[PDB]
RNA sequence: GCGGCCCCCUGGACGAAGACUGACGCUCAGGUGCGAAAGCGUGGGGAGCAAACAGGAUUAGAUACCCUGGUAGUCCACGCCGUAAACGAUGUCGACUUGGAGGUUGUGCCCUUGAGGCGUGGCUUCCGGAGCUAACGCGUUAAGUCGACCGCCUGGGGAGUA
């Protein structure tokens, strides 16, 4: 769980770490793994368009299936993996039929615990279905946008959809930023919270663990100049300027929701 | 072994697929090991408030002696069948006989 | 007086509708144990049994609501 | 001129005022007559009269709709359903039956503080 | 509550029956306590002030007017 | 709460016979069933404190009886405190 | 301190008849544990109410009461604080000393002969007898007559402050 770590050093003297037993000490399982090249924010004009990212650990992608495109077949949990790609721990899931899979693993999750996907199995946490079987008032995870596109929504550790309304073919989703949504009944979900829920208590303490993160130094508008961002320059810390991005378009306030043909499924607007 | 008085509802149109739910309500219980000791069906009547904007429920009574883990289960179908409506589970002394 | 201690039950139970009619009010209230004389056990006992079947529709909570 | 001839007639009085609202059946209203309208400001809001004067010009602003015989529901406290009643039929009608249908919590939330003064 | 008037039927003793359903019910009292917020000790000194009200005029009533005045 | 029949498999573990209920091992006996039921309860709910002074007051008479016996006969007192295995 | 309903886990007390151990008891410095509200910490929630705050009044003045708004907070989980008029302003255990009315929860006998009367328990409320007390009052739940052990006080203010 949470704990803190005892003071010896600066470095140490901030750190409050989540240790958890329950991860697989091991390496990972082989053939759902591939390499992941990092890109440090470079597209292929190799100019930066993101900035503040590069460096940190190498790392390999884990291949998670989120479609859950086996029906009727169950599957047990084999053990839980540490992913670098994501904020939730995965769970290596083993069919009966001789399948291995990586999964995300929900918070009521252990080793040994049974899953199955379809539109028949259960509502028990961890199985898969469409949203016509979920009740109204219910809790679920790694919600699909689109009809066998995958599972889009609420998939960070911790997070979960609470389904709110059933008009005919919509779905009325309650989101974690508060916006509300009518999304198709036909679309897979899985059932609980997605799990690793005290990802959010961790501290790093120092610069090093951001940096190896795979984060870069980040530099304030006042100390650059005035050509390289507009709160550029001054004799001594002036501002006097609305706050802006390094691209002119005013930041602190100003809504860009612009996308004009999805307005259709938004009930309600975050708050 | 608690003995238990299941009173729930049903919707007004469904009262034909309210009996072999009771049966396998029956494969609920005596399955494991538990003894049905009333089946008294008061049918549909009137209600006193529109749950869910309906009048005219489908009142079902079942008394039961029984383990509690398969009552545990049996709530976990109460919940999730979309056909009973409003359901409680009662603990008593004994296992009773008349109306 | 009471009718619970002059008839003998070991407990005054919720299924019984035509005196759990009879011991509310017509406003849906339960009647006190001041004005009927019911004894105290009684009393507890009926007041139970009206609110578990107050939440099975069988009395209604007030009358006025829909 | 919509002829519906029977209807319902919400009666809300707190102690600082009295409207009578005439609706339909279905809840569609018809036009209203508070007693803080017609004159009577301030002190002579909350009075009896102001009910009796309210209830008044809400009997003759309907007459265009055939009302010939309603419901009296009355809501609230203080001083509105008994005088409003009573010129509820001196202005003439059929008031067929009546009921107090006033809100009351079942312990639900906090009212505001004691005036000490 | 309701009250419903039938037909030949006087609407005086009608309203008459109105405010004795209103008195019974209890819409005045209980509006009257759900005014303005009691915090519990308040409601405590209340009960129990009144309940030594009603022994104080009862004893007072069972054995002191059983001996005359004058 | 440690129902009747284990009660009577323990007082015919412990006592001289079948119904000899009050001696001193046997009421050791029941506490520390019960006590150790009792341990499987708390390790949930972590704050029924009404439950904790029932515990802490039957705790605090297995150690009255412990100490009585270990005052009155000794020969006794290391047979139970190696019979019902607690550590003093 | 605990307030709709239901289940799951659980402490304690009381009553009946007995059965069993045989003085295992009482009190407790230090120690430990629980301890309303307010308050603090990190994370969620946020309807109503509402410190702070703003505005309108009243007033000589009104940073108050009254009115219209309103952020912390109230709520949940996990940690901290350790205080109150934490109040029957009454330590805990045990014993003895006439009464009447009541409440709640049992149980025994006689006839359930009929909503019964007849006795024994537990907890609790009111008035009063002896006795005590500065008086007020307490009065079998004593502030009566006693015994054991603990805590505490020594004029008011300084000050439960340095």
């Amino acid at each position: 769980a949470v704990v803190k770590c005892k003071p010896t050093s600066p470095g140490r003297r901030h750190v409050v770490k989540v240790v958890n037993p329950e991860l697989h000490k091991g390496k990972p399982f082989a053939p759902l793994l591939e390499k992941n090249s990092k890109s440090g924010g470079r597209n292929n004009n190799g100019r930066i368009t993101t900035r503040h990212i590069g460096g940190g650990h190498k790392q390999a992608y884990r291949i998670v299936d989120f479609k859950r495109n086996k029906d009727g077949i169950p599957a047990v949990v084999e053990r839980l993996e540490y992913d670098p790609n994501r904020s939730a721990n995965i769970a290596l899931v083993l069919y009966k039929d001789g399948e291995r899979r990586y999964i995300l693993a929900p918070k009521g999750l252990k080793a040994g615990d049974q899953i199955q996907s379809g539109v028949d199995a259960a509502i028990k946490p961890g199985n898969t279905l469409p949203m016509r079987n979920i009740p109204v008032g219910s809790t679920v995870h790694n919600v699909e946008m689109k009809p066998g596109k995958g599972g889009q929504l609420a998939r960070s550790a911790g997070t979960y959809v609470q389904i709110v309304a059933r008009d005919g073919a919509y779905v009325t989703l309650r989101l974690r930023s508060g916006e509300m949504r009518k999304v198709e009944a036909d679309c897979r979900a899985t059932l609980g919270e997605v799990g690793n829920a005290e990802h959010m208590l961790r501290v790093l303490g120092k610069a090093g663990a951001a940096r190896w993160r795979g984060v870069r130094p980040t530099v304030r508008g006042t100390a650059m100049n005035p050509v390289d961002h507009p709160h550029g320059g001054g004799e001594g810390r002036n501002f006097g300027k609305h706050p802006v991005t390094p691209w002119g378009v005013q930041t602190k306030g100003k809504k860009t929701r612009s996308n004009k043909r999805t307005d259709k499924f938004i009930v309600r607007r975050r708050s | 072994m608690r003995h238990y008085e299941i009173v729930f509802m049903v919707h007004p149109d469904q009262s034909e697929q309210v009996p072999g739910m009771i049966e396998r309500y029956t494969a609920a219980i005596t399955g494991a090991e538990g003894k049905i000791h009333r089946l008294e069906d008061w049918g549909r009547r009137q209600l006193a408030y529109p749950i869910n904007k309906l009048h005219k429920a489908h009142y079902v009574l079942m008394n039961v002696e029984a383990p509690q883990e398969v009552i545990d289960e049996l709530e976990t179908t109460f919940r999730f069948n979309d056909a009973v409506i409003r359901s409680m589970v009662m603990r008593t002394k004994h296992a009773v006989t008349e109306a | 007086f009471c009718r619970f201690t002059a008839e003998g039950v070991q407990e005054i139970d919720y299924k019984d509708i035509a005196t759990l009619k009879n011991y509310i009010t017509e406003s849906g209230k339960i009647v006190p144990s001041r004005i009927t004389g019911t004894r105290a056990k009684y009393q507890r006992q009926l007041a139970r049994a009206i609110k578990r079947a107050r939440y099975l529709s069988l009395l209604p909570y007030t009358d006025r609501h829909q | 001129r919509k002829q519906v001839s029977d209807g319902v007639a919400h009666i809300h009085a707190s102690f600082n005022n009295t409207i009578v609202t005439i609706t339909d059946r279905q809840g569609n209203a018809l036009g209203w007559a508070t007693a803080g309208g017609s004159g009577f400001r301030g002190s002579r809001k909350s009075t009896p009269f102001a009910a009796q004067v309210a209830a008044e010009r809400c009997a003759d602003a309907v007459k265009e709709y055939g009302i010939k015989n309603l419901e009296v529901m009355v809501k609230g406290p203080g001083p509105g359903r008994e005088s409003t009643i009573r010129a509820l039929n001196a202005a003439g009608f059929r008031i067929t039956n009546i009921t107090d249908v006033t809100p009351i919590p079942h312990n639900g939330c906090r009212p505001p503080k004691k005036r000490r003064v | 509550p309701v009250i419903k008037v039938r037909e030949n039927e006087p609407f005086d003793v009608a309203l008459r029956r109105f405010k004795r359903s209103c008195e019974k019910a209890g819409v005045l009292a209980e509006v009257r306590r759900r005014e303005f917020y009691e915090k519990p000790t308040t409601e405590r000194k209340r009960a129990k002030a009144s309940a030594v009200k009603r022994h104080a005029k009862k004893l007072a009533r069972e054995n002191a007017r059983r001996t005359r005045l004058y | 709460s440690l129902s009747t029949e284990a009660t009577a498999k323990i007082v015919s573990e412990f006592g001289r016979d079948a119904n000899d209920t009050g001696s001193t091992e046997v009421q050791v006996a029941l506490l520390t069933a019960q006590i150790n039921h009792l341990q499987g309860h708390f390790a949930e709910h972590k704050k029924d404190h009404h439950s904790r002074r029932g515990l802490l007051r039957m705790v605090s008479q297995r150690r009255k009886l412990l100490d009585y016996l270990k005052r009155k006969d000794v020969a006794r007192y290391t047979q139970l405190i190696e019979r019902l295995g607690l550590r003093r």
